[PDB]
């Protein structure tokens, strides 16, 4: 069965490991142990193949700016995750762009953009501003809900999609 | 045997389904799993037994349930126990030994998290009255004992290797690089300094994943020195690399960084080797396959088997971290995240019975992190330090005034000029080194 | 093939 390496890239400081946290927990699942390899590794079945998703968050190292290469390296598939409070968190996303184009020497890497709401705090990116972002990249756009799981599933299924469909 | 009434004495009620859960599937000790604060205190302060590593591991972690000034104001409220032939036992096997726990408490917490005291002159302002006001004959040894400590925070076996020198001479600052100082000294002097790094960071920077927060400057200081070192040499060793337009002189660059590598590994640098990891996968450096055509074969493996440690989430550097033996240094990009997915991925709070009860055990999985920090932190490196080696890394500026996105252009162009994508021909550039680029190599001298 | 410093088959 196929192994799909995904890489999660995006702002730190900002709750963006919660999207992987709760595509991996068993949806009644609070638990979380990062320490064990099924923390990271989900067999799925997406338009009904089975696959499994193989997915690196390193989120906490974001002061490693020089590893971002590496990391970004293992990856065929991204998610870039911004926070939907949170301004430069969006801004951000084109350099992460930019950045992993170069990795991967090539201009349509399949990703995905994902804005998250993390908190109750106020949004400040519309979503017609990253709806349109997500367009001039050629690329979908996914907002999740960190508190209910509600578009969890769909940012990571889309992706998967990208890569099947490159 | 009994206690006075709930009414008078909060750590009286008894355990219950909203008290107290434990854990069910894993010396001697019950493992707390979740309960309100006042059962965390009780426990804490326990007068059946003693509990060591539940006091280490609660005063890790215990702000973000508790501030500090309420965690004195409970230990305070615990120590104060009221009356209900039975008193005569009950004096001796309840409130002497709660209060000797209390006691431990604070010994504890003066002792090895004193910066609560520093950072609120107040905290230590009721400490001191407390501690004053406590009047006993069992007491007063601890009590004479918190007050030196106090007081005070107020205020190798075998020799080491010759140090390596190769076309530098000692003194000469001025000609310090990367191809005239000798590969196993600046391996050395890296790994002194990176030790010490390592050695520096607290756990007060680490619980409550402090460093990803908008005071991380001011609660994490080490971390990110330590980190924005590392940074400092994976940029510094791709700039030595993209700046060497000769073919010939940029694999003699390449290949004395492996030779770099190689020690890191001998020395278990472990932040030594991603830093040397980092810079090749990076995207100016590895990109530039004319370059690689002429590594010998051994150092490729030496770099391939560096570079491994790295895949699969790690899954090789944690084994072999697992299995060698003090002094290290480990990589501690891992902790971070793995601190960070804890505090994230599991609830403050466990609710029971509509009670809501403090999540402990997530407490103690980030406390088991911290503690497997310490445990690399104790033992250091037989090596002598080079005062001038060490402060050229500590002064290494790869960036200069550049920008981030800027110098990483700027490295990426460089890459682009010297080698070229694949249609256009590979240029031919002039040696800028006068000296031999032959390696000395890393067995040492005698 | 399989990064710069592997043994290419
Ligand atoms: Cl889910
Ligand atoms: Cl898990
Ligand atoms: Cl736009």
């Amino acid at each position: 069965m196929t192994e799909y390496k995904l890489v999660v890239v995006g702002a730190g400081g900002v709750g963006k490991s919660a999207l992987t946290i709760q595509l991996i927990q068993n949806h009644f699942v609070d638990e979380y142990d990062p320490t064990i390899e099924d923390s990271y590794r989900k067999q799925v079945v997406i338009d009904g193949e089975t696959c499994l998703l193989d997915i690196l968050d390193t989120a906490g190292q974001e002061e490693y700016s020089a590893m971002r290469d590496q990391y970004m390296r293992t990856g065929e598939g991204f998610l870039c995750v911004f926070a939907i409070n949170n301004t430069k968190s969006f801004e951000d996303i084109h350099q992460y762009r930019e950045q992993i184009k170069r990795v991967k020497d090539s201009d349509d890497v399949p990703m995905v953009l994902v804005g998250n709401k993390c908190d109750l705090a106020a949004r400040t990116v519309e979503s017609r501003q990253a709806q349109d972002l997500a367009r001039s990249y050629g690329i979908p756009y996914i907002e999740t809900s960190a508190k209910t799981r509600q578009g969890v599933e769909d940012a990571f299924y889309t992706l998967v999609r990208e890569i099947r469909q490159h | 045997m009994r206690l006075p009434s709930a009414d008078v004495y909060r750590f009286a009620e008894p355990d219950s389904e909203e008290n107290i859960i434990f854990e069910e599937n894993m010396a001697g000790i019950p493992i707390i799993k979740a309960g309100t604060v006042i059962k965390l205190i009780e426990r804490l302060t326990y007068h059946m037994y003693a509990d060591p590593n539940f006091v280490r591991t609660f005063l890790t972690t215990y702000r973000s349930f508790c501030k500090p000034q309420e965690l004195l104001s409970l230990i305070i409220e615990r120590f104060e126990i009221p009356e209900p032939a039975e008193l005569k036992r009950f004096r001796k096997e309840y409130i002497q030994p709660v209060q000797l726990r209390v006691l431990n408490v604070c010994r504890h917490w003066v002792e090895h998290h004193f910066y609560d005291f520093e950072r609120d002159a107040y905290l230590l302002q009721r400490m001191e009255e407390f501690i004053g006001t406590v009047r006993g004959k069992a007491m007063k040894k601890w009590v004479e004992s918190i007050t030196k400590i106090i007081q005070r925070k107020k205020i190798f076996q075998s020799s080491p290797p010759t140090v390596e020198w190769h076309i530098s001479r000692p003194g000469h600052i001025e000609t310090f690089d990367l191809l005239t100082l000798h590969p196993i000294e600046i391996a050395r002097q890296l790994t002194l300094l990176e030790s010490d790094l390592y050695r520096a960071v607290q756990p007060s920077e680490l619980v409550g994943s402090v460093w990803t927060k908008e005071d991380k400057e001011i609660n994490s200081p080490n971390l990110l020195k330590m980190i924005r070192h590392t940074t400092n040499l994976t940029l510094w060793f791709e700039k030595c690399i993209v700046e060497t337009e000769n073919l010939e002189e940029r694999v003699a660059v390449v290949s004395r960084i492996i030779e770099i590598l190689q020690v890191f590994q001998e020395l278990n640098n472990f932040n030594g080797v991603l830093e040397v990891v980092s810079a090749m996968n990076s995207s100016p450096v590895y990109r530039l396959d004319h370059t690689f055509e002429q590594i010998p074969s051994r150092q490729k493996k030496i770099l391939e088997e560096a570079h491994e440690l790295s895949e699969d989430h790690y899954k090789k550097y944690l084994a072999k971290l697992r299995s060698i033996n003090p002094p290290c240094v480990p990589f501690f990009g891992i902790y971070l995240t793995n601190i960070l997915k804890t505090e994230e991925g599991n609830p403050e709070v466990l609710k029971r019975h509509g009670k809501e009860l403090i999540n402990f055990s997530k407490r103690r999985k980030v406390a088991e992190i911290t503690g497997e920090i310490q445990q690399y932190q104790n033992q250091p490196y037989c090596l002598r330090v080079e005062s001038d080696i060490k402060r050229f890394f500590e002064n290494l500026n790869p960036m200069g005034n550049s920008m981030e996105k800027e110098f990483t252009d700027y490295l990426f162009n460089k890459s682009l000029e010297i080698e070229p994508r694949n249609p256009k021909p590979l240029p031919r550039f002039p040696k800028k080194y006068s000296y031999p680029l032959k390696s000395p190599g890393v067995r040492p001298s005698n | 093939k399989f990064h710069p410093w592997s043994v290419a088959n």
